């Protein structure tokens, strides 16, 4: 249900 | 951070800082036994 | 939040979302108390009964939000955690006594019209505001019934007399908790619910116009059931612990 968040915040 | 604290804490940019009230804060203040 | 309404934009600029990386899901609510520290409920991070034990690396903090599921580009900030500190005497075995934790962000966040810290109360403010009958406000993206909201919800609840709180459950209440909610006989409803844990219970000081975080959403038995109340961690009673880790490990 959540929208994708920018890859930079997982890394 | 600590007591009283941070400095500018608790003053919302969009409300207190502009002297605007949100729609139900009065409910809170009215329950603190009136302000007079 | 049950029987609450949608919040207004910038109404709770200290509200934080603890977001899990994989699966990507809302975990709990939390609050911003300085540009590098977040306050939440310890059970959101450690709850052995259900094998819950999260580490820095498993979480993300999303600040400045309104919408629950959307990445609010240019409005919210996502930070990583440097360290997590759980209260050394958090009691997960019996009644979630001292259900509080602090998270240090990797880098400071900048305040904006949507990101602003809440104040932590001082003995005097706690003294004058934590009185039965006085209302506080709870916010969160938790369940609406015992679906989920699209926007942050808010509900104002009166603090309840401690005997009434103790006589509503079989759990042992401690002085580190307080309960709030309407009585079956008050014809008003409202309560926090699953997903709201960790979030803030705040009050607005009529003396200096500032908002103070008096409690943290901790637990309840069901959501908005008549005769039951929600329990919150008493922030002022745990403030010396807060002060200590902050000035012992940063600011
Ligand atoms: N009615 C209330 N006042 C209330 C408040 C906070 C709550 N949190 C929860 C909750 C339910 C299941 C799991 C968690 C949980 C457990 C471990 C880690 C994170 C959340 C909850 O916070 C229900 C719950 C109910
Ligand atoms: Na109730």
């Amino acid at each position: 249900d959540f929208e994708e968040i920018p890859e930079e915040y997982l890394q | 951070t600590f007591g009283s604290g941070e400095a500018d804490c608790g003053l919302r940019p969009l409300f207190e800082k502009k002297s605007l009230e949100d729609k139900t804060e009065r409910e809170l203040l009215e329950s603190y036994i009136d302000g007079r | 939040i049950v029987e609450g309404s949608d919040a207004e934009i910038g109404m709770s600029p200290w509200q934080v979302m603890l977001f899990r990386k994989s699966p990507q899901e809302l975990l709990c609510g939390a609050s911003l108390i300085s540009d590098r520290w977040v306050l939440t409920a310890a059970h959101c991070l450690l709850y052995p009964p259900w094998d819950k034990n999260f580490t820095e690396n498993d979480l993300l903090v999303r600040i400045g939000k309104h919408s629950r599921t959307r990445y609010e580009r240019n409005i919210e900030k996502i930070s990583m955690l440097e360290k997590i500190y759980i209260h050394p005497r958090y009691n997960w075995r019996e009644n979630l006594d001292r259900d509080i934790a602090l998270m240090k962000l990797k880098k400071p966040v900048a305040f904006s019209d949507y990101i602003h810290p809440v104040c932590l109360p001082d003995r005097e403010t706690a003294a004058s505001l934590l009185q039965a009958g006085y209302k506080g406000r709870v916010t969160g993206w938790g369940n609406l019934k015992e679906g989920q909201p699209s926007v942050l919800q808010v509900v104002n609840l009166p603090i309840v007399e401690r005997p009434v709180c103790k006589d509503s459950t079989r759990i042992r209440i401690t002085d580190n908790m307080f309960c709030a909610g309407y009585k079956p006989d008050e014809g008003k409803r409202g309560d926090a619910c699953e997903g709201d844990s960790g979030g803030p219970f705040v009050m607005k000081s009529p003396f200096n116009n500032r908002w103070y975080q008096m409690g943290i959403v901790s637990w309840g038995e069901g959501c908005d059931r008549d005769g039951k109340y929600g329990f919150y961690t008493h922030v002022f009673r745990l403030k010396k612990w807060i002060q200590k880790v902050i000035d012992q490990f940063g600011e």
